[PDB]
């Protein structure tokens, strides 16, 4: 038995333990142990990383140019980030600009990953913690019906339509192959949606898991393929041709004829399924808007993203806006700086790596990872772990810190520095969004705002894809067409020694790569990724990271049934490979 | 109705490109995949029960269905720090893994992380990751390899095996000869340039523009077995030669180690006939003007 | 609600219809009447109700949209359409489903693109085509003689 | 189409009808000729739009075709290139070679 006390929050591991390992409907491993008093109430959590591969080891002694290729597959559910990131970084050490052409690209290539990583999240890993499908069985179509047809214009919604959705699963189950149903929550009084509900979600659950694949395609035509897309340093390797002699070997008319059509059907979907189900969510699980602040009434983290005016990551040129808010005090948004030393450090003595001095954080230029798996005593053995011991060591996660503080990430992070930043579209539709569901701005902060702020962010993506496809064609329009600068690509134009940074928000939060160059080698590549700030570990002052704050204080309904805590997990939207690579 | 055939897919140290590909599937949709073909009962990534509940359905449905199910393998297991590199239910990962192949018919090897090793199993390679064949030894292991495999290809071995109820026939290495059998390079459509002596030498030069061949930025399809250049991506929209970057040779066993991607592939025969029968000329042609004494 | 009386077929909603009606709204209001320039219309013949010539020209569009799907089974067995390719004694089209070199033929992946419209396509006309025909016989009855 | 930019079926031998292509008849006007039987549906579109986008005509060969989508051979660009450099051909309807998708020259592809 211990209590202390840090951040406002009471940490005590007296009483029940409970563990979740492993937690489904996420990316990657992780493994979630709480501890709850005699009121079922989180009194202690534990969040851990489970895995590791070690991608900062892997790359020492590469070409910077290969390093792209390698860093983006730290993930694939935010597949491209890393390489994004990572361009940024390279041409960030040796002083390389990209023509407009391949700014612009690269932010539809980032703007078509939020699009189709929120939605995705939304339906397939959030979604079952809000949508009772077995109870959609229960529905009556005709209702289910005119429930749709009053949240959204969306053509989809005859009771006919629901009625065969109903019927098919309904043949589903029958077998006793429930498949991904089974052994679920369902009738878990936590579940608050009406029957109709239900089945108008399931069913656009269905639709957009059909969906989804298009959106990618965008990706394809600039990059290939999808997961997986590929990048140059220097720009982008899809060449531009419109009006000359084999223009069918490249970027033509008809390839952006594709990617305008994907575009509108994009923004078509996200505004008229996502939305009216992000909004119906809020309308029957109000509670919740209550539920899971954690941090972030505390403190909030972004770099900021999608440079609007090419090589210049600037305040003036990115779109999403970067800032930091600390003690709750949000009327100064600080500005961050990813090359002070004092700003971005990384703490191990609660993770499974070692440093010469585990009581200090060290800046990513600084970075160590030298992994060493010592869990002390689990109540079990080094192979069987019955409890973590969050005392010591108990993660493959990195604890992350700016300038000491614990920080939370993530769209609802950004809307937050967005809004207190004064941008006028993101005060507009916020206010717009918590008028509707008749909430205070306060209950944006939250784990049902988590999941709010994730399909506006989708929507303002999908919004900007429009935007970059016009910006280009009217490069285009002008004869601007370059795609890739050379200038610096032979290693022999390098510096012998230089180092940079790369940065910008993926779906998750604020991502950055830290790279060296030496004698056209990489010498050190250290990645802090979003989901390493909000799965982090404790530090050495004790303080908790996003994920385990957010648990803290938190009522379950059903001990052995940990709907409440996955519900707070998945509003994250954890992305383990991405948070220990 | 009709019992469908009892999925289990299991998820190593991978970065989740594998299940990603799965779903992006044009034909069959993988929503009709889950919904009529097969029973996906077990899938980390998908699944509504977490913690207990999850480790309840892996049980009864390996026990169950024992001997009689699919065992679908995402990732690979880490032999570096007894196995705690990846811990599912406090445990090592590899625990998992043998006990889910032990009652398996057969295994389904999804990527270049499960077939060979993939990134994590680069150099030099920290937590000892392994591909599974080295582990498992005792069972018909497909190899599906790529970084991820073509969704379409995916899918379609899928459905190959529920309609035609067998494995799909392979090479030496395992991988299926429908997708696997020929080279990148054999069905390039680029082929044309390569075969003329027509290269892009430098990024979004003239060559590139035109869609010459990229032989010269590194391209290991020469080298590298799979589907890329006649199946294609996403629903036959493009791959990567034809988006204008070399293939880096991902279906490939340690295509990680094999040099920088933007180095040349060696021990492939290329003499370019255009190129070749331009300098003929030219020797000839500066053969005649040296002697005729009009020189350079 | 006349839609919806007619048939399962999901694209139903009132915002549908209203966005159709609005764009059709739209590319009149400017004079530029198209296809439907001079045409017939208000001619005494003309017996369907204004919710049943919405209806009808909304599966127009959507029937010009999606009759484009339907000649992919083409494309992959005769390599395009309009026009696909023959041949005496056949057809060009190889098979091979197990063996190295499938890429190069019709394969599992080839012959599940062509399921994937049969399915779509069957879909379409017996939810869309058939009450619409019906539709046309109630409102047209007089026509059968 | 062949038909407006060249005389396609009809205006093979014997030719009854005497068909003739636009550009013998109409010589005072600019005319892109868009052939193929029928030609691509997304190159018919894309011609479309960059006209309307761009607000110009494409630039086009010696021909009158538009440079864009037939400036290059079915053959400089056929993924079958391998085999036909390779010397690996079908040689009748539905052989091993057929199945390998082998290249199709000497079965008359008029490609190159
Ligand atoms: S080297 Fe690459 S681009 Fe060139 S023909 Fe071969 S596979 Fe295609
Ligand atoms: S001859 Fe025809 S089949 Fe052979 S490579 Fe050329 S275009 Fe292709
Ligand atoms: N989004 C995302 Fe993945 C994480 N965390 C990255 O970067
Ligand atoms: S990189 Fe991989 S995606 Fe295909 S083109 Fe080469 S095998
Ligand atoms: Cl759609
Ligand atoms: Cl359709
Ligand atoms: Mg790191
Ligand atoms: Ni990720």
């Amino acid at each position: 038995s211990t209590q202390y006390e840090t951040q406002g929050y009471t940490i005590n591991n007296a009483g029940r333990r409970l563990v979740v390992d492993p937690i489904t409907r996420i990316e990657g491993h992780m493994r979630c142990e709480v501890n709850i008093n005699d009121q079922n109430v989180i009194t202690n959590a534990v969040s851990c990383g489970t895995m590791f591969r070690g991608l900062e080891i892997i790359l020492q002694g590469r070409d910077p140019r290969d390093a792209w290729a390698f860093v983006e597959r730290i993930c694939g559910v935010c597949t491209g980030v890393h390489a994004l990131a990572s361009v940024y970084a390279i041409e960030d050490a040796i002083g390389i600009k990209v023509p407009d052409n391949a700014n612009i690209i690269r932010n539809i290539m980032l703007a078509t990953l939020w699009c189709h990583d929120h939605l995705v999240h939304f339906y397939q890993l959030a979604g079952m913690d809000w949508i009772d499908v077995l109870d959609a069985l229960k529905a009556d179509p005709r209702k289910t019906s005119e429930l749709a047809q009053s949240l959204s214009s969306w053509p989809k919604s005859s009771p006919g339509y629901f009625f065969d959705v109903q019927n098919r699963l309904k043949k589903f189950v029958e077998g006793g192959q429930l498949g991904i149903f089974r052994n679920g929550y369902w009738g878990h009084p936590q579940y608050k949606l009406p029957p109709e509900a239900n089945l108008m979600g399931f069913a656009h659950y269905l639709e957009a898991l059909d969906f989804q694949r298009e959106i990618v395609k965008i990706h394809a035509v600039f990059g290939g393929k999808n997961p997986h897309p590929n990048w140059i340093v220097g720009g982008m390797p899809c060449a531009i041709n419109i009006d000359e002699s084999g223009a069918v070997g490249a970027v033509n008319m008809e390839r952006l004829n594709l990617v305008q059509s994907i575009i509108t059907r994009t923004a078509d979907f996200i505004n008229n399924v996502m939305i009216p189900d992000a909004l119906a969510i809020g309308q029957f699980n109000k509670p919740w808007s209550e539920i899971g602040t954690g941090l972030s009434d505390k403190c909030v983290l972004s770099y900021g993203a999608f440079p609007d005016i090419a090589n210049d990551f600037g305040e003036k040129s990115l779109l999403m806006p970067g800032g930091a808010v600390i003690n709750g005090d949000f009327n100064n948004v600080l500005p961050v700086d990813l090359v002070d030393p004092q700003q971005v450090q990384e703490f191990v003595d609660h993770a499974w790596y070692r440093y010469p001095n585990d009581q200090v954080g060290r800046h990513p230029f600084d970075g160590i990872t030298d992994p060493w798996y010592n869990p002390g005593d689990v109540k079990g053995s080094d192979t069987n772990i019955q409890q973590l011991n969050e005392q010591e060591r108990y993660s493959w996660i990195k604890a992350p810190r700016w300038r000491g503080n614990a920080m939370e990430v993530g769209p609802l992070a950004r809307t937050l520095i967005a809004y207190h930043k004064g941008d006028a579209a993101t005060v507009e539709s916020v206010d717009r969004m918590m008028s509707a569901l008749n909430l205070p701005l306060s209950g944006i902060q939250s784990t049902l705002g988590r999941i709010l702020c994730r399909a506006h962010e989708a929507q303002w993506a999908a919004g900007k894809l429009q935007y970059f496809f016009d910006k280009l064609m009217t490069n285009l329009k002008n004869g601007n067409l370059a795609t890739a600068s050379t200038e610096k690509w032979e290693p022999a134009t390098w510096p012998t020694e230089c180092r940079g940074v790369g940065f910008t928000e993926a779906p998750r939060g604020a991502l950055g790569h830290w790279a060296a160059i030496r004698d056209g080698k990489i010498d050190l590549y250290q990645c802090v990724v979003p989901t390493t700030w909000n799965a982090s570990p404790r530090d050495p002052k004790g303080q908790i990271g996003a994920y385990e704050a957010a648990l803290m204080n938190t009522k379950m309904a059903i001990p052995e049934q940990p709907l409440e805590i996955l519900r707070t997990l998945h509003s994250f939207d954890p992305c383990l490979a991405c948070s220990t690579h | 109705n009709k019992p469908r055939i009892p999925v289990v897919w299991i998820h190593g140290l991978e970065c989740t490109g594998c299940t990603e590909s799965f779903i992006r599937s044009a034909h069959p949709l993988a929503k009709d995949v889950i919904l009529s073909l097969i029973s996906l009962d077990y899938d980390d990534t998908l699944m509504a029960a977490a913690g207990t509940q999850a480790e309840e359905v892996f049980e009864d449905i390996i026990t169950q269905y024992n001997g009689k199910y699919i065992l679908a393998v995402e990732g690979n297991p880490p032999l570096g720090e007894q196995g705690m590199f990846c811990i599912s239910s406090g445990r090592p990962f590899i625990e998992k893994l043998k006990r889910a192949a032990a009652g398996a018919s057969a295994i389904i090897a999804w990527g270049t992380c499960a077939s060979w090793g993939c990134v994590q199993a680069a150099r030099p390679n920290p937590t000892q990751a392994t591909p599974i064949d080295k582990v498992i030894t005792d069972k018909p292991i497909i190899k599906v390899p790529g970084c991820p495999p073509i969704p379409d290809v995916m899918s379609a071995i899928i459905t190959y095996m529920v309609t035609f109820d067998r494995l799909p026939d392979v090479d030496r290495m395992g991988r299926p000869l429908m997708f696997y059998g020929q080279r990148i390079h054999d069905k390039c459509y680029r082929r044309a340039h390569f075969d003329a002596g027509e290269f892009v030498q430098s990024w979004d030069d003239d060559a590139a523009r035109k869609g010459y061949c990229l032989y010269k930025m590194g391209c290991k399809g020469p080298t590298t077995y799979n589907a890329c250049s006649s199946t294609r991506w996403n629903d036959g929209v493009s791959f990567p030669i034809q988006s204008g970057h070399g293939c880096l040779g991902c279906a490939e066993n340690g295509f990680w180690d094999r040099g920088s991607f933007y180095s040349r592939v060696v021990d492939i025969p290329q003499m370019g006939t255009h190129s070749t029968a331009d300098t003929v000329g030219l020797t000839a042609l500066g053969v005649v003007a040296a002697a005729v004494g009009v020189h350079a």
